[PDB]
């Protein structure tokens, strides 16, 4: 069989990213603690221009919005977009979302191809898929495998995860590019690999379209991703403390820590309490409730029920805006 | 063990 | 096209293995010869609990028998089996066979899915196949390639070999899992890779079903694999010694060594003789005859013809039980 | 689906290569500058017999011509060819072409299978393809992926490049073997990988048939590849020097250097001139014109127009034979 | 060379 | 930059 028609449909909508960045940190034998004390003067941190360079990006719409990974563009001073046809432009960064490793770009160009979107929820483990990006800077290349698994969360790459896992060969330089189904429709943004060698060993991960679209639409509208904030640190419940409360494995979440000055604080959430229901929804898994607070919009008064002094107490908080992560990519 | 979620 | 229906048929019958083992050997800078002489006392070997952990296993029958690799469970103190549905049990080891790198497990559970068995002898190089296991502990993942070759013996992994070779991505954590054909039927137990990097480079090996079933059925019946024992060490024949005997390249096998006290010894097999026929079958390849003795059952009187003092002599031995390999996995 | 019929059609025409070579250079801790001055005498360079060994080769015709990579056989003292059926012969080297990394072999044997040739120009990115060779010396193995891209030049592997890029697993030992399409017809000679680990990461390159045939036919006829020689070193033109001439981005090629005694020299080509047209063809890309001179036959008078002293001048050269590359593989 | 099988 | 082709 052949997938050249899928390649023809989607490939023109996948672009190459070249990013440059000025940096104050060099090769690590030099410029360390030893430099300034290895019989040598302080002198000056010489800031080199390093090239994140190889990446990829998907042309989401004809108006010139590009999707990609945050870790490719974070910190860039310049982003060059190179189209399959050979056109080049410098892009501007509409906005980023480090917690899902996604970025939105804009270019001013017309006669721009756009990716047909598939439906992430409709993929099944076993479906053939194709990966399109710029491995090792060799040029746009297409690789082929199958959906290995779906909804991989708990990888620990980013704080909000719903990864597709693909067999197809994904290498450094594929980040940002398209994961596409046999028809040629976008089902993911290729993001991460698990390797022992720095190159593809057949364990690759893409962000599914459903999550990507939702992030991109919020960035275009508000320049940001809007997420609910409660301000609480929470840890799981075990049988061992299931008993101590006297009422056991109701899916409890333990309020280990409450952000000082937060909306949960401001609503009288207290350290050492126990959360039974968030917004009339039972709070069992820390992930579960953390994602439910993320989707709850800021400005929404919600009810929270907590087992505190051994008796249910009913509180109310006003969900706030979630603050950015700041330093890391 | 002890792992912490934050929202 | 898509292989999601095959994945749906077989995936539920592939499980994840987590094994723990207590060990007396630690990281090798410490506890070596230097420890006890590096200005330090003998103290005590501290035995750490190490996790062979990631492996996989195939649910051979509804009654709860699991197949897997010996090297995953050898030496384990505890084996946890985790089912695709999320159920968990501790398994017991029915019995192992280091010489084919296979182990049989038993769990007590019902409503258990079972793998439909394909026919190993019917696969042809070129057929698509799927690999199911737990690479890197990421979760059950399905990977896809083609049968690259068949009947790979002489790899030197184990003493009895008949390996299928597959393109599909096999990594640490896939050992024990299913190799499956496009329909979704078991054709192998994934066992070994050849890599320069510790991860899949597309050279993977699975034990074919035909051999696996035969090993598993013998383990369930007798707790052991029953193999013929002759007690002889044998080396090949070359033209150079073809002449010295005066009768050349009759496929001879040279009796380099005879186990002392063995059934070949007890039948008057002698070092430096020459074996022309084992059990009225001509003995050409050392592998050939070693596999023929393995399949001959213990307790079977057989005839052996040897060129000793330059004239054929007819001996008779009673095939014995083959003794285990003991130390290595 | 299955590709076993393609494998059956082409696999018998792919052979294994084992080459041995005597070498004067050993392991590099020893025999270096330190050896002869590390309190030790000069003694003698001991020349070891090293085995390029694993490679592959395609049986181009029933008369016994084999195609393969130059880097597998270059320098060999003996080349053993091992056929899929198990036959073995020693081959002779008809001739090599280091600049495309191709070699032609001859064996004297009959009842020889031959590879059906596909059409390199007809492949499209997305087509399934199969790779046949001897990875790691494990035996003939077939691997499967898709055409990832086409006409990869500028990789820098060899001076004349037109590489197919394939997903399918290519490892050390695959060089020389067949890249084949879903029908089973030769579309390339597998040649190179880009890896971070020395093994397949899904970035592999094959020489396309069209180029391979053309090289092989010239070798069989003349023992050599016949290429046009101009004897010039040429560097690109930028806007910055586009202006200085006064006439800009006409695709110019700058004659940085003229071989002394060459046909361009002999025709009055001069350093610092500017080439506008080679053989009534405009000379824009250095690659473009270098390939056009390569295809122009030696002995052909051609016209060259150069912007020298700010005014077009018309010269004539007689294309010569291109001299070999000599040392490197 | 010399390689040894054992049964 | 400066890259050189030779024919």
């Amino acid at each position: 069989v052949s997938y050249a028609n899928a390649v023809s449909r989607a490939a023109p909508a996948v672009a190459n990213l070249y990013t440059t960045k000025m940096v104050s940190k060099p090769s690590h034998p030099l410029f360390d603690d030893p430099m300034f004390r290895r019989f040598f003067g302080d002198n000056l941190p010489q800031q080199k221009r390093m090239e994140s360079s190889l990446g990829s990006a998907v042309i989401m719409s004809a108006e010139g919005y590009l999707l990609t990974n945050n870790h490719v563009t974070a910190g860039a001073d310049q982003i060059i977009v190179a189209l399959r046809d050979g056109r080049e432009t410098i892009a501007q960064l509409v906005g980023s979302d480090p917690e899902t490793d996604l970025a939105v770009l804009k270019i001013d160009l017309k006669n721009l191809p756009a990716m047909t979107l598939g439906r992430s929820d409709g993929i099944r483990t076993g479906d053939v898929c194709l990966a399109i990006g710029n491995p090792f800077g060799v040029g746009q290349t297409v690789t082929m495998g199958i959906i290995s698994a779906t909804g991989r969360n708990q990888l620990g790459l980013n704080t909000y995860e719903d990864f597709i896992q693909t067999d197809a060969a994904i290498n450094p330089g594929n980040a940002g590019g398209a994961l596409v189904d046999a028809a040629g429709n976008l089902i993911g943004i290729n993001t991460a690999i698990f390797s022992k060698s720095g190159g593809s060993q057949g364990i690759g991960f893409a962000i599914p379209t459903k999550l990507a679209l939702e992030v991109m639409q919020s960035i275009i509208e508000h320049g940001q991703v809007i997420r609910g904030w409660l301000g609480v640190e929470v840890k799981a419940l075990t049988p061992e403390l299931a008993e101590s409360l006297g009422l056991g494995e109701t899916a409890g979440i333990v309020v280990a820590g409450v952000y000082r000055d937060g909306p949960a604080a401001r609503g009288g959430l207290l350290p050492g309490d126990v959360i039974l229901t968030i917004d009339k929804q039972e709070a069992s898994d820390g992930r579960r409730s953390m994602n439910q607070v993320a989707r709850t919009r800021p400005g929404q008064k919600i009810s929270i029920v907590v087992l505190r002094n051994g008796q249910k107490v009913n509180l109310t908080a006003e969900v706030g805006l979630r603050p950015p992560p700041a330093p890391a990519p | 063990d002890e792992l912490r979620w934050v929202f």
